[PDB]
């Protein structure tokens, strides 16, 4: 009767940004997974491979909780096989990803008048991200061929840009919490059942 | 590592920075708008001058990309618009006073204010004074002294400045790497790079002058009808045969005719359609006339309003304390922000321009996705011209009376059918030539063709000629008439109200042959007809991303300039005015003068 605390991800007063998303490990619990599905509180729901259909039924080894905040014109870089500047430069879901995405509006709390401009994104990287990776560098990224000796100029760019979050904007510029569930099947006790 | 790819993405660093920093111009700007008020005066101020500050930055860095070594004809297109030098090729103190001309210019025209002889105590500005008695009064004497009065105390200060104005603007254009400042006006219209669909800055001229040469024979006579009724209301004043004098025209300026209707309507006893009595029977408000225009976009397949759009837009006048500019506009802010100011009426006038003004905003959200420096019309003409069909569509009787407006009962006859065609032609017609000879004396001027001490001798010339129009008093080299026109003393290019007109009934044309319209271009509605909506989408999303040629073509399958949809649109006029000035001299002597 030790419930997964998803109360701690969804809920949490603020998300990550992005290119530092942040991952929650849950182990040793019971998840209803039933009360999110059928909540109608998200705008986003798709799962792949599980069915979000009272497939609780199932055991996992470990429930991993990915946590950021997008803008809506880039949920859809959230899901297997995707191209972007999120799903190359930031958060890159693998081909055969078992799991879910939500996501839901935030302009009530991420937007500020003036603009809320603590929201980041990578918009410069040398190459693509493996499946899962995380990197937090802030190294001066060099487009040209002359080293930027740390400092940004010509041809040497700060490779982190800030989300201008603003209540007035459209809806694809307007921010969105986004929650991706990984389940884990290893040989091992499976200690998320959540019947 | 190519020269282009460091580009692309210095490109993509510029963008993201780009729409942030327009936003908080945008929307201080538009408080400033809906919201005067000492302090935003100053808050739009500043975060104008650091969007200015910013561009003038980055046109700087741009440059160190030279366009010979990029070839994806989308990344130059965008490089080049941000590498313009401007009238910073200018020495600082050369800059320094072309601005202080341009500044003093604009001073003089807004505040000129002319007072009265015998008393001068009594004084008119052009605005309201001015403009009522040339567009309204019908007086020969009274309408000499206000449009004479106008060029000589307002025309002759411009004048000194007007010829600095040409040397200073032609030294930043050769310095730019243009022939003359019009060469460099004409780059709008120029495209290379892309087979079958460039154009020549020098061809518009061509294609201007080889256009009108079509009109010629339309505006001949509807210049021989409107000297005919004319010279019914000053008989002891107006040649039969000569040009028309020019502060007899319903202007100051003689651009458009359209006062001239109380005088020159056809069938002056049926009056015209007005709507405006409808509406208020009915208590519609201002959430209305925008709601029934957002019904008519959607019904040819374009999407609704942004809830941004009705939450943030401003459609009835806040009044009271709360001052606003009322002018109707339609804001294109960026992060999908778009709104529509407007001091909304209960009346037909305010309804059109309701559609009008939403168009606009549709072919603001049609080429949103294309990058920053890409949202715009693919010429200077395009948005305007786009705006302009709504209200033709929105207007018809066929279409006035399916949404509720005009009765069932009411019947097109030919009778109301001219009145209406000659209305248009006094304001679309009429302004062609005044419009295509003011470009022509200033690209002349420019290019060196005509000197100084010759400016105003050949402005007169061109007037009897062109446009048939005679000025009533004699004008000497001290006179800089051409200047009491607003876009001329404030420096804006003044071709595209022409390239527009011809631009609107090509579109018109072509979305009305997708709705299958039966009969004249002149009673059609494309409303419930995807098929033009798709057809006119289908240019909309590509704001500047292709050449204007290749956008046009998209809509009506030519890829240049014609009239004759212009024409067919007034073709019933055309033959009921050759079947009133068949006893009537059809033409203009170029000597005649009432100055004697
Ligand atoms: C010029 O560069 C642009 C860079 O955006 C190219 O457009 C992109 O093409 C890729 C091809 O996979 C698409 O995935 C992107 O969605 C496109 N982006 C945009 C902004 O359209 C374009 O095709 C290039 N053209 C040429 C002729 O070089
Ligand atoms: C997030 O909070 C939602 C609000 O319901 C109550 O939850 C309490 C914990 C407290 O926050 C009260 O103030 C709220 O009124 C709740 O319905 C959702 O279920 C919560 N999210 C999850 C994942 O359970
Ligand atoms: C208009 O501007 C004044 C001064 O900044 C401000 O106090 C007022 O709240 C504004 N009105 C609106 C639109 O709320
Ligand atoms: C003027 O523009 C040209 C072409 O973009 C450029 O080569 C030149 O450096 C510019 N000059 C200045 C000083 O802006
Ligand atoms: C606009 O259309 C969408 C569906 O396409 C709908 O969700 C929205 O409520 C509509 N708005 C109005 C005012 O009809
Ligand atoms: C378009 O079709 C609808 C539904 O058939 C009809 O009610 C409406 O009146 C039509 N629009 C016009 C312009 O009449
Ligand atoms: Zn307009």
């Amino acid at each position: 009767t030790n419930l997964c605390p998803f109360g701690e991800v969804f809920n949490a007063t603020r998300f990550a940004s992005v290119y530092a998303w942040n991952r929650k490990r849950i182990s040793n619990c019971v998840a209803d997974y039933s009360v999110l599905y059928n909540s109608a509180s998200f705008s986003t729901f798709k799962c792949y491979g599980v069915s979000p259909t009272k497939l609780n039924d199932l055991c996992f080894t470990n429930v991993y909780a990915d946590s950021f905040v997008i803008r809506g014109d880039e949920v859809r870089q959230i899901a297997p096989g995707q191209t972007g500047k999120i799903a190359d430069y930031n958060y890159k879901l693998p081909d055969d990803f078992t799991g879910c995405v939500i996501a839901w509006n935030s302009n009530n709390l991420d937007s500020k008048v003036g603009g809320n401009y603590n929201y980041r994104y990578r918009l410069f990287r040398k190459s693509n991200l493996k499946p899962f990776e995380r990197d937090i560098s802030t190294e001066i990224y060099q487009a040209g061929s002359k080293p930027c000796n740390g400092v940004e100029g010509f041809n040497c760019y700060f490779p982190l840009q800030s989300y201008g979050f603003q209540p007035t904007n459209g809806v694809g510029y307007q921010p969105y919490r986004v929650v991706v569930l990984s389940f884990e099947l290893l040989h091992a006790p499976a200690t998320v059942c959540g019947p | 590592s190519t020269i282009e790819e460091q580009a692309k993405t210095f490109l993509d660093k510029f963008n993201h920075e780009a729409e942030d920093l327009f936003y908080q111009s945008s929307l201080a700007s538009w408080n400033y708008n809906t919201n005067i008020t000492e302090e935003n005066v100053q808050n739009m101020n500043n975060a104008g001058d650091k969007w200015s500050a910013f561009l003038k930055e980055q046109s700087t860095l741009a440059q160190m990309y030279p366009l010979q070594e990029i070839q994806n004809l989308t990344v130059k297109l965008q490089l080049q618009a941000l590498q313009q030098n401007g009238s910073s090729v200018l020495s600082e103190d050369k800059s320094k006073r072309l601005n202080t001309i341009l500044n003093t210019m604009s001073t003089i025209y807004s505040t000129g204010k002319v007072c009265n002889p015998d008393n001068p105590q009594e004084c008119l500005l052009l605005e309201p004074g001015l403009n009522e008695i040339m567009a309204n009064s019908l007086d020969y004497n009274e309408r000499l002294w206000a449009w004479e009065s106008w060029r000589s105390e307002v025309g002759k200060q411009l004048r000194p400045l007007y010829e600095e104005y040409v040397v200073l603007k032609n030294e930043m254009a050769r310095a730019n790497h243009y022939e003359d400042y019009g060469d460099y006006w004409r780059g709008d219209y120029e495209v290379n790079g892309v087979d079958g669909y460039d154009y020549s800055r020098g061809q518009l001229i061509e294609d201007v002058e080889h256009t009108f040469e079509e009109i010629k024979p339309l505006y001949e006579h509807l210049h021989a009808y409107v000297r005919a009724k004319l010279m019914n209301a000053y008989p002891s004043y107006i040649s039969p045969i000569g040009c028309l004098p020019a502060h007899l025209l319903g202007d100051m300026w003689g651009r458009f005719w359209t006062n001239l209707y109380s005088l020159t309507v056809p069938f002056g006893q049926k009056p015209n359609i007005d709507v405006t009595d409808a509406m208020v029977d009915q208590a519609w408000d201002a959430q209305r006339i925008f709601k029934e225009a957002e019904k008519f976009f959607v019904s040819v397949g374009l999407p609704n309003m942004t809830q941004g759009f009705w939450e943030n837009s401003m459609l009835t006048d806040p009044g009271n304390v709360q001052k606003a500019v009322c002018h109707p506009t339609a804001w294109d802010l960026g992060k999908g922000d778009f709104r529509i100011l407007m001091c909304t009426k209960v009346t037909m006038d305010d309804f059109l321009t309701a559609h009008h003004e939403m168009g606009h905003i549709q072919y603001d959200m049609a080429y949103a996705a294309q990058p920053f420096l890409l949202r715009n019309g693919a010429n200077e003409g395009f948005h305007e011209a786009v705006g302009e069909i709504m209200s033709l569509s929105a207007a018809t009787p066929k279409h006035l009376k399916s949404i509720g407006l005009l009765s069932p009962d009411f019947q097109e006859d030919n009778e109301t059918e001219i009145n209406f065609l000659l209305k248009q032609a006094l304001t679309i017609v009429g302004t062609l030539p005044f419009t295509y000879m003011l470009e022509k004396w200033r690209w002349m001027v420019f290019k060196g063709e005509i000197p100084k001490d010759q400016w105003m001798k050949k402005w007169w010339e061109m007037k009897r000629e062109i446009v048939g129009v005679v000025e009533p008093v004699p004008h000497d080299e001290t006179y800089c008439d051409p200047a009491s026109l607003f876009h001329v003393s404030n420096d804006y290019s003044f071709i595209r109200y022409y390239t527009r007109t011809l631009y609107q009934f090509q579109f018109q044309e072509a979305l009305c042959q997708a709705a299958k319209h039966e009969g004249p271009l002149h009673k059609c509605d494309i409303s419930n007809s995807t098929e033009a909506g798709q057809k006119l989408f289908n240019m909309l999303r590509l704001g500047k991303s292709e050449p204007w040629t290749l956008a046009l073509e998209n809509v009506v399958g030519a890829k240049n300039m014609n009239v004759r949809p212009l024409l067919n649109y007034f073709e019933p006029l055309f033959t009921w005015l050759k079947d009133q000035n068949k006893n009537s001299f059809v033409g203009w002597s170029t000597d005649w003068s009432p100055y004697a």
